[PDB]
Parts: C-alpha cells; structure tokens; sequence
C-alpha cells in the first residue's frame, strides 16, 4: 500500500488526471457527430420575404460541408479532444514515475513496511514509556531491522531525484498546454468564412458556415484550461515544497527536544526526503520511528532485556 | 469497506440523491448532445422585426432549401436559445460532482483519512474482542485472546493519545457541510430562476438574411418541456439535499461534538473510571452513535483503567499458572 | 408523429371528403418536422410521452420501500446483528 | 460428553452474546414499524398507480387528430397525426 | 522465447515498411473516372474523403 506515500498534491492531481480524462472521452464522443459543419454560399442568387434559391444539390452541400470542415475549419477546433487525451495520457504517466520506477519501490516498501512495524510495534511506546519477555526479543529483531534498513536505503538518493524530476516535467507540460491552449481558445469560433474554390464544381466560392458545437468546444476548452491550471498551481506548489527547504536532510531537533533522547542523529538523502513525506502524511510516525533510530535507546533495550 | 458505520442516515440519503441527480445530469446530457435541436420556420410577414401572424387551405411556400433550414435551426439554437435550457445537463453535473467531492473529501484527504482508518480499525476490532463480552458480562481466559486483549487495550491507549489532541476531521466536515448548504442555496436560487427560460416556443431575429432570405424565425424545441420536467426534479433533490444537509448542520450546532460524555455507560456498566473524550474521538464516537450505540458500550471498556486492572490480573493468573 | 395536414376542414374538424393522384400539400419537409413537434408537444396526451418515465420513478420509489431497512442505519444495525448471531 | 475447550468457551460466551443482544434489541420495534410504513407505502402506491394508469391508458391511441393553430407558419389549421 | 521475438521484429520491418509506403494513398481529394455513364450521365467525379 502505497497511499501513505501519496500527499493532498498528489490524490488532487490524480483526480483532476481523472477529470480531464472525462473531458477529453466526452470530445472525442462530440467529435463522433457526423454533423459538424453547416455552410451555405455567399452572395447568393408588412413586408412578404422570400427565400434565396441557391439551386444546389444536397450531395453538392455536404462536398461544401466537408471541404470547408477540412479546409477552413481551425485544426485546434478539430482536434482539441485528441489533444487533450493526449496530454491526460501524459500527465497520468508521468505522475505515478516515482513509484513504478525497479529500484525506487523496493526502497518505499522496505521504508513503509518497517514503518508499519514500528507504528504496531509495543516496543514504541514502551520506549516512550521509559523516556517519559516475547515483546523484547521482537524489540531486538525489529532493531537489527531498523539497522539493516539504515545501512539499506540511507546511502542513496534516487527517490528525491526522480520526484523532482517528475514534478519538473509536470511543470513543464502544464506550462506548454496552458500557453499553447491559450493562444489557440479563440479560434474555437461559431461563425467560420470558407472561401475553398469549389466554384467549378458547386458554383459558389465563398461560404458562411457555422460549427454547431463551436460552443461546446468553447466551453470545453475553456474547462480543461481551469483544470490544468489547478493542476499547475498544485504541482507549484509541489515545487515550492521540494525546493524551499532542502528535503536531502531531515532533523530530528524536534524529537530531541521531545523526547530525552540525544544520540538520535540526523539522518538523510532518501531516509531524509521519505521522512517529509510520511510527514505530510502523519507527524506521528516519525516521532515514533525516532526512538528506533537512536543506539543509546538500543543499549538501554540490551541492559532492560538482560536484567530481564 | 468498512465506512458505513461512519456514514449517518443523512450522509446515506444524500449519497443516493447525489445517485439519482447523476442519473439526471447523464440522461440530460445524452439527450443534449444527442436529440437537442430547434424547428425553425421563417416568418412570412414581418413587422419591425415581429411576425404579422396573418380557396382551400394551400401550404406557405418559403423556397428553402433543407441545408438553409439547417443553417437557420443551428444559428437559432446557439445565438436565442436560452443558455441555462442549453447547457442545464452539464450545470448539474458539475454541481453533482462538487456535491460529491464534498461529501467524500475527507475519505481522501491524507490527514483526516489517516484518524478515520485508525479509528473504524480500532473499534471494529475492539467490538469483535471477546474481552469486550467477558468485561460486560460482569477466570477463564484462551492465551492469544489474552495477550491480544492487552495488544487492544494498548492500541487503544495508543490511539487515544494520538487522535485526541487534534479535531481536523470536526472541522473538515463542519465545513463539508457549510459548502454544501451554502452551494444548495445558490443552486436553488439561480435554478429556479432560470427554469422558466426552458420554453417550447422561441422567437429568433438573428439577421442571416443575405443567407437565407428572412430576418425573423418561429422556432421549437422538442427537448424542451422533458428539460422543463428533469430540471423541476433536480430542483426537487437539491431542495432535499439541501434540507437534509441543513439537518446535518444543526447536528453539529445544537451540541458541541467535540465533547463526548461516557456518563450512561458507567451508569449501566459497572466500570465508573471511564472518562469523557474531546475533539476528534468525540466527534468521531458521535458519529459512530449515529449508527449503532451499542458500538460505543464495547468501546468503552477498552477505555477505563479499572479494567486494565482487572485484565493485567487475570492475564497474570493464566501465564504465571500455579503449575510452573 | 406523423402529422399530414387536413386538406378539407369544417370548423377546425377534419372533413375527410380517372387514375387516383397524391394529395399535394406544397409543404417543405421542415414545416413537416415543425407540425409534428408542436402537435406532439401540446396534443399529444402525456401519458403517452411520459409512460416510461413514470414507470421508471415507481420502480425506484418501490426499490427504496423494499430496501430501506436494509440501508437505514438504525435498522440495518439492528438487523446486521439478529444475523450474525442467528447464523452463529 | 466429550467437549473441545475452544467449543466449550465458544458456547457459553455465545450464551451471554444471546443474552445480551435480547437485551439490546427486546426493549425497541424500531425494524417491525419501519417495515410495517414499507409495506404500506408499497400498498397506497399500488392503488394509486393502478388508479392512474388503468384510467389514462385509453389515452394512448395510434391516431391523433391534432389543432394547433400554425397556421400563419404552415397554412393549414387541422393535421391527422399518427402515433408509431 | 527467441521465435517469438523474432518474429515480432519482422514483423514489425514489413507493417513499417508496407505502412510507411502507402500512407500517402490517404487522400482527402480522389478524382473517380468509374464509367457508370449509363446510369448517372457523367464519367468522372471529383470526390471528397471525410
Ligand atoms: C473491432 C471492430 C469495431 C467495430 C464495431 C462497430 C460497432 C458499431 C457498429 C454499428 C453502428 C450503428 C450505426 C450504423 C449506421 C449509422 C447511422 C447514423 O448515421 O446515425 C447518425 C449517428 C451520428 O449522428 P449525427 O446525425 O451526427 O447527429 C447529429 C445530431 N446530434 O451516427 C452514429 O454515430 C451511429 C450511432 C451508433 C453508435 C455506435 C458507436 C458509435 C461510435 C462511438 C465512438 C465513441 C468513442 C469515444 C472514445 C474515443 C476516445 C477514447
Ligand atoms: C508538445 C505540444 C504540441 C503542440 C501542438 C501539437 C500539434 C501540432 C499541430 C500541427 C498542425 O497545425 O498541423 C495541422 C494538422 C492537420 O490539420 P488539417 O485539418 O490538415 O488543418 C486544416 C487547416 N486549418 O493537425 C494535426 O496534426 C493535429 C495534431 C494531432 C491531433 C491528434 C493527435 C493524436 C492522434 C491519435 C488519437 C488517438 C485516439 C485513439 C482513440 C481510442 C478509442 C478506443
Ligand atoms: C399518483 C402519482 C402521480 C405521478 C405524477 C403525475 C403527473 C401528472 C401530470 C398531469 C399533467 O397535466 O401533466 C402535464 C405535464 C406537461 O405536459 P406536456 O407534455 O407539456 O402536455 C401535453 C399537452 N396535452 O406533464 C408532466 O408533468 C408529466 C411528468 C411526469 C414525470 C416524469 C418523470 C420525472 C423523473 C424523470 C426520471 C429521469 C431519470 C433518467 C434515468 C437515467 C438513467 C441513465
Ligand atoms: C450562479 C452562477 C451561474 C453559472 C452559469 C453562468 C452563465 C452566464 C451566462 C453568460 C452568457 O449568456 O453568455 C453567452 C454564452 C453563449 O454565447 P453565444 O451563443 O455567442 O451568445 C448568444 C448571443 N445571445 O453562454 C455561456 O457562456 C454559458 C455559460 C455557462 C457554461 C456552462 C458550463 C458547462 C461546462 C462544460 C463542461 C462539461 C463537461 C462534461 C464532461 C462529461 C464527462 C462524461
């Protein structure tokens, strides 16, 4: 279970992936209509008012529909859907890159799994006990644990890097959908003026036509522009989390005023960065975990089990 | 899982309108996007841009082709159609979605679905503990019941100090259900007035007469009196969505939840020693009240002292047996 | 519906009075599809338009009533409890 | 005769769980009334919904002779609809 | 193992190859001389590809 890796940034971003995706299927399902694009000629040949006969064929106004929808119709207008599919797709992919990595989910297992044995173990609060016969020979192997996991995980620092690098390409993308999406929303327009030369086979070469769901898209667009902005401003503020202070080291300072313990030392690199994240979490897991880190705590264990 | 004894009655029934208000918005929706057009015909005699309305009887003959119709029916139902009987579907839906949303936002959000796991935990495992009916049926004891009755007792302890300090989950649903009252309002009010734009007759003056031959058209649309019917049925579930919400939040205000008082249970039960909980183990016990009482009564013998008292003695006459 | 206007009429009544020849009503297919909407609309009963919906909104309201006490809290505790411990 | 322990402590404390959920539950009739106003919407529902249909359901009829007055917008006042 | 991702690479060089060579016969416009002038009374058409 990897949830508790998760923070508020990442479930929101997840969903809102999840939002956009339903807004990109829904284009797709609009864009299956087969009625897209309706056009009719130019400068056609109490008040009573009378029609103007174009004198064309329908066979002759769907070539003009389909021409005009090729030829006239703003590509972004046509393939914003697929677009935003695309970019979901992308988003999705990206977002879960530091958890699907080999090497990097191992070390979260380990982390959590031991993590788990601390927040269930008795041993935890009965240190909490002591600072403020089975149950301790199951102390003693979860700290042999505790170390073959300080010695496993703590030397590299593969997991900060790859979130890092996922937030960054998160950032990116947001920044190139929202200018390009931006700059090309206005041109998802009702009203379109076609001027193909089809005059050789229909008569006319300037056409009015209208895009029945150019409002539709409109909205859409204007939808998935406040998504991604959302999306944006998260993974910001994911950026502002990473980089504002440095995640490559934790203190405990905070246990060390908490609890009397002093030889619990501070470590780092990926130990480091896990730690703020089970911190945003749940604060109470590293206090807990602090009193399995130190080694004075370990020797005062030896001498209670010996007396024991 | 486990989370319906978390969910009252009113968080249930507003689970099942929120159900039903989706069921409209999909079927709105299909509709819209698949059937939602207007019937357009000209009007022959105009005056100032409003129709004159003036031997057998003989069609009118308005000399349009089928795609002027087309253009005509499309330019009238973007540029006069009333926008609420246009987009009313999608409306709802991103309303049901907040809805929704809100409603499950503490299901999601890290800090108060980490207390809310840890507590139905606890309590399931607590009211499934047979110390819990060997305590209030007041020495017998099966070893792993013993040392997993004093592995509860601790985890209860445990969770006491880790929950109790902190009422993020009160205030998380205070302000769910503020939102969600708030924004019933608001539905209500710009749905109600707006609901009587759905009409059947629409009357267009759109100016395509360089393409068509008419300024002024008489237009219906089908789709409109079964919108005029959902909408009046959604307004009929956000209004009981709105007044089962507001029942929530006199829930939250005629007391404060955030003190729980264990006095009835050590009225009946014989543990008196049993103290009264704050914040988010109040709130919490309250809703699990809300649900089943009989939840908290097993729950709070875990919580009293005078049984650690008596566990730790009995567990100490079965390990330390007179034999050994 | 299929609406084809009345040619003969006699007080907004339907008269209904060598080779046979097609009744023509110079009528374009559009006021065809507008005189089928309104009549469908305002003399078409609503019964007959609404028939489904109805049944739909009973069959829910009869699903609730039958399930309610399984969904209630109040009672679908009670009930989770006489089963479990008749079942055991 | 001849009893496992685990069966023997398993009947008696399932003993005390029958007493005790006769305790809880004998006091209230919350789920017999709540099933009694289920059975008697179920009921009142039934009446009105045969009521209603059985009545309007000589309303459905294959030939509708529709007067709708367009005729400024189609020319002719009275149309003989059919219903599919 | 070995067949099996040898054929899934020669496979993979006839679809590119066979796919990459007739991409461009996807053509919007296609004029059509089908000879149905007894039918239609034209020979030739000028047709548009959705
Ligand atoms: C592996 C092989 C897969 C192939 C299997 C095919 C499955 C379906 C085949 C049967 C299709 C039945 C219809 C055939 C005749 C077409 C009839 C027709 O023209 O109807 C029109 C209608 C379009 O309406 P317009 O007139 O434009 O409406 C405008 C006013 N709103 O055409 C249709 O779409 C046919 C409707 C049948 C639905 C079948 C499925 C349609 C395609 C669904 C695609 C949706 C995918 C969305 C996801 C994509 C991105 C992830
Ligand atoms: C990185 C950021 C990317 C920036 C923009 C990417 C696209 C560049 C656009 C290039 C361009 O303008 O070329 C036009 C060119 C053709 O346009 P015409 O219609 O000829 O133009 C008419 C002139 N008005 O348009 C495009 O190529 C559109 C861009 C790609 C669109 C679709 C991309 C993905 C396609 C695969 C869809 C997959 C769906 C599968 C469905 C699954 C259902 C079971
Ligand atoms: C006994 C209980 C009675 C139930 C309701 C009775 C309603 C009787 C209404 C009588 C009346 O005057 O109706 C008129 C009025 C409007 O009539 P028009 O068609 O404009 O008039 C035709 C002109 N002759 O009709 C109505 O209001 C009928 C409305 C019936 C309710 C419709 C159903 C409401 C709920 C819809 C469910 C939608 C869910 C969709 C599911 C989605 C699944 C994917
Ligand atoms: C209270 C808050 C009210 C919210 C609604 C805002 C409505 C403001 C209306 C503004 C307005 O009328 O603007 C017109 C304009 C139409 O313009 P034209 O047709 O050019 O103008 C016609 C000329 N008379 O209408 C609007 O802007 C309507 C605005 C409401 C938009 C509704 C939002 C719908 C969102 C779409 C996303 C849906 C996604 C669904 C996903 C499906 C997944 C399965």
């Amino acid at each position: 279970a990897f949830r508790v890796l998760k923070p508020w940034w990442d479930v929101f971003t997840d969903y809102l992936s999840v939002a956009m995706l339903m807004i990109g299927v829904f284009g797709c399902t609009l864009q299956v209509m087969q009625d897209k694009i309706i056009c009719l000629p130019k400068r056609v040949q109490t008040v009573e008012m009378k029609g103007l006969k174009t004198d064309l064929d329908l066979q002759q106004y769907s070539f003009i529909n389909q021409m005009c929808y090729e030829r006239a119709l703003h590509w972004y207008a046509k393939y914003f859907p697929y677009l935003v599919l695309i970019h979901t797709l992308v988003f999705m992919l990206c977002s879960n890159f530091w958890f699907k990595f080999p090497g990097s989910s191992s070390k979260i297992e380990h982390f959590i799994s031991i993590l788990g044995k601390c927040f269930d173990s008795p041993w935890t609060t009965r240190a909490l006990s002591e600072v403020s016969k089975k149950e301790g020979e199951q102390a003693k192997a979860l700290f042999e644990k505790v170390k073959k996991f300080r010695l496993h995980v703590e030397e590299g620092d593969i997991l900060y890097a790859m979130y890092v690098r996922q937030t960054v390409l998160k950032v990116i993308k947001f920044l190139i959908i929202i200018a390009y999406n931006s700059a090309l929303v206005s041109k998802v327009q009702f009203t379109v003026d076609c001027n193909v030369d089809i005059q050789d086979m229909t008569g006319y070469k300037n056409f009015s036509c209208n895009h029945t769901m150019a409002h539709l898209f409109s909205k859409l667009s204007f939808c998935y522009l406040c998504f991604v902005s959302i999306y944006g401003l998260t993974c910001l503020y994911t950026l502002y989390w990473l980089f504002y202070r440095s995640l490559r080291e934790y203190s405990f300072e905070y246990v060390r005023q908490e609890t009397g313990i002093d030889d619990i030392p501070d470590v780092k690199n990926d130990f480091a960065f896990m730690l703020h994240m089970i911190d945003q979490y749940d604060p109470l897991y590293s206090k807990r975990f602090a009193v399995f880190l130190s080694e004075v705590s370990e020797n005062k264990l030896k001498q209670l089990n010996l007396n024991n | 899982p486990a989370y319906r004894i978390l969910k009252p009655w009113w968080d249930v029934f507003t689970d099942y309108i929120s159900i039903v208000m989706l069921m409209i918005a999909v079927f709105g929706g299909t509709l819209q996007v698949t059937q939602d057009k207007m019937i357009c015909l000209p009007c022959k005699w105009v005056t100032k841009d409003s129709c004159n309305d003036s031997t057998g009887p003989t069609g009118i003959k308005y000399d349009l082709d089928r795609h002027q119709y087309n253009y005509v029916d499309a330019v009238c139902y973007e540029n006069r159609l009333h926008w609420f009987a246009k987009y009313f579907p999608y409306l709802v839906l991103l309303h049901t979605l907040i809805f929704l949303a809100c409603s499950n936002f503490w299901f999601k959000f890290p800090r108060t679905s980490s207390k809310l796991e840890h507590f139905v935990s606890i309590l399931l495992k607590c009211f499934d503990s047979p110390w819990t009916t060997r305590a209030l049926s007041e020495g017998v004891l099966d070893k792993k019941e013993g040392e997993q009755a004093k592995a509860l007792f601790e985890k209860v302890k445990k969770f006491r100090t880790h929950v109790e300090e902190g009422d993020i989950v009160y205030r998380l649903y205070m302000r769910q259900t503020i939102i969600k009252v708030i924004k019933f309002a608001l539905i209500i009010c710009y749905t109600v007035y707006y609901v009587h734009n759905i009409k059947f007759d629409v009357d267009c003056t759109v100016d395509i007469e360089s393409l068509t031959g008419y300024r002024t058209y008489r237009c219906a649309h089908p789709l409109a009196t079964l919108f005029k019917i959902l909408a009046s049925f959604y307004i009929s579930l956000v209004i009981f969505y709105g007044l089962i919400c507001m029942y929530t939040l006199w829930w939250m205000l005629r007391r404060s939840l955030k003190k729980y008082s264990f006095e009835s249970i050590r009225e009946e039960s014989s543990y008196s020693d049993i103290p009264d909980v704050k914040n988010d183990f109040a709130f919490m016990l309250h809703l699990i009240d809300q649900y089943d009482p009989l939840y908290s009564k097993r729950f709070a013998v875990f919580l009293s002292e005078v049984s650690e008292n008596k566990l730790r003695q009995l567990n100490l006459n079965n390990e330390w047996t007179l034999d050994k």
